[PDB]
Formats: structure tokens, sequence, C-alpha cells
């Protein structure tokens, strides 16, 4: 009756908490975080008797390097699941990034998927910087740009993670 | 002095196997309100005496959890504790400090069994640490 596969989903350092309903009376959760080490666990207050299978905890996860759970309990009629837990969660390192947009005109223009960090008031670093991600473009066969910027001069593009060796998928065309 | 070449935490490869590794070992370690390497860590500690810290939990880490249990948790343990030992020998140096390091030692011998997990799922979190300590 725990709530089922709570995992996070986490693409572009958007760290959606989600999960499966369980054994079964309509059910409802309430979704609570907290960084590894720490002894309290936050209550997600925009996920709390949620009837959701999700909950939107990227704000809560932003610090990116730092290691995160996620769990939710479901209740239906006063009676409690118990606390299902995520395994630890670093952004970092488990989230996915989707290629970034590319616009030539070439004159290549690589706009990183959104990621929290476009948010953060003040910036020490540029985006790419922050999250460590270089864009690498191509021209269908070979990589003709990668950097942090975007390029001088069929064109695609994705998102390298040098730290991890990853590559986001293709950018369109 | 006491640091590391930023090309030690740039190596992907071994970088991914130590969070793969911390995050099988993590997959078994349910003290989620206990962390080893957390901001209680450094708590007394300067930016500057981060690196000898980290330098000293790593050896600890090695010593103490890491070379005993590198029969488990492969094949990351074997690409793994072979980088941070080495990682060990590049600090080998230095500039109290155990009242923490000892309470991640002391952490980790209460949790027993789970503190060499606990010690293990925090490789990522050592690495990262021992990364911006030096």
């Amino acid at each position: 009756l725990k709530p089922q596969r709570v995992q996070f989903q986490s693409r572009n350092f958007h760290n959606i908490l989600q999960w499966q309903p369980g054994r079964a009376n309509s059910s409802v959760y309430f979704v609570q975080y907290k960084i590894y080490g720490q002894r309290q666990w936050k209550n997600k207050e925009d996920c709390w008797g949620t009837q959701e299978l999700s909950c939107d905890l990227t704000s809560e996860t932003s610090d990116i390097q730092e290691p995160y759970y996620g769990r939710v309990r479901a209740a239906s009629a006063g009676s409690y699941s118990e606390w299902s837990m995520t395994p630890r969660f670093t952004p970092w390192w488990e989230t996915k990034i989707d290629p970034p947009v590319m616009n030539i005109t070439l004159l290549v223009i690589l706009h990183a998927p959104n990621l929290p960090y476009r948010y953060q008031k003040e910036k020490n670093v540029s985006i790419e910087d922050y999250y460590e991600l270089l864009y690498r473009v191509f021209i269908i066969e070979q990589k003709v740009y990668e950097g942090a910027h975007r390029a001088v001069e069929c064109v695609v593009a994705e998102i390298y993670q040098p730290m991890l060796d990853r590559r986001s998928q293709r950018s369109e065309e | 002095h006491c640091r590391l070449d930023k090309s030690n935490f740039q190596q992907p490869y071994i970088t991914n196997r130590t969070f793969m590794l911390a995050k099988e070992a993590s997959l078994a370690d349910n003290n989620t309100d206990v962390r080893l390497i957390g901001e209680k860590l450094f708590h007394g500690v300067s930016m500057s005496e981060r690196c000898y810290l980290m330098k000293q939990v790593l050896n600890f880490t090695l010593e103490e959890v890491l070379f005993p249990q590198s029969d488990r948790f492969q094949p990351y343990m074997q690409e793994v504790v072979p980088f941070l030992a080495r990682l060990s020998n590049r600090l080998s140096t230095c500039h109290h400090i155990q009242r923490n390091v000892q309470k991640l030692k002391d952490t980790v011998k209460k949790l027993g069994e789970s503190g060499e997990i606990k010690a293990i799922g925090e490789l990522d979190l050592l690495f990262m640490s021992l990364r911006n300590a030096c």
C-alpha cells in the first residue's frame, strides 16, 4: 500500500519526485524530502495530501551535488502507508540533460535546456559552467564544436557532460 | 601543502564509477539521518584546512573501509579504491581536525557494518568533497 517505484525523475536538474500508487478508496500522498544527513524530513507542502503521482522537488534539491532523499507516504481513508523513500539522489549525478535547442542562421546558437540555475538570482558562473555542460555541434558526421558558449561556424547539437562523459541526446535536425 | 590536480577529479570514468559505487553502497544505506561527509565534518574547519581534513577522511576511508572491503562492490570497488588510493598519496601532505575526522571515524564504527556501507555510499561525497577541498 506503500507508494510504489518512488523515484526522482531528473531532467535538466528538474527533480520531480515521482511514484506509483501500489495496492489499494482513493489515495493521497505526502511528499517529504531531506538532504542526506539531515535528521528531520522536510514536508513538501505543495505535494502534501496530493492525489498526484509526482512532486516537483526542483527548488528543494537545487544544491545539485547534494545527496537528497524524497519519500512519499500514501494515505487512504485515514490509514497511512509507510514512507516510500527514494534512493539517495544527487541531481549532479542523476539528472539527465536534454539536447540543447539549436538555432542556426552558419551562426549556431545553442540554448541549454531550461535548467533551474537559469533562475539563480546571482550567478558567479554561467549555466554551462555551473552545470559543467558543454555544447557539441555536429554536422552530419563530425563534431564541429564543443564549448560552453555558442559557435561561429545538416547540423545537430548536443550537450556533453565532460565530468560524467555524458552526452545528451541529439538536438533536432 | 595540500592539494590535488583538478584533472584528478576530471576523469569521467572513475568519477562515474565512484558515484556508481557510492550509489550501489548507498542503496544499502538506510541511515539518511547520518551523513559522514557532511557539513558537520568541516564545522570548525577553514576552507584552507578542508583538504587536510579530506585527506584524513580519505585515508580512514581507504584503510578502515575501502581496503578491507575491497572484495565487494565489484567492479567499481577495484576501480575506485585505487583511484582514491592515488589521491591518498598525492595528498600525503599536510597542515584539532581529528575531533571531526574522529567523529566521522567513530560514526562509521558505531554504524558498524552499515558504517562501511555508508562510508562506501559516500565515496561520491568523499570524491566531490576531496575535489572541492583540494
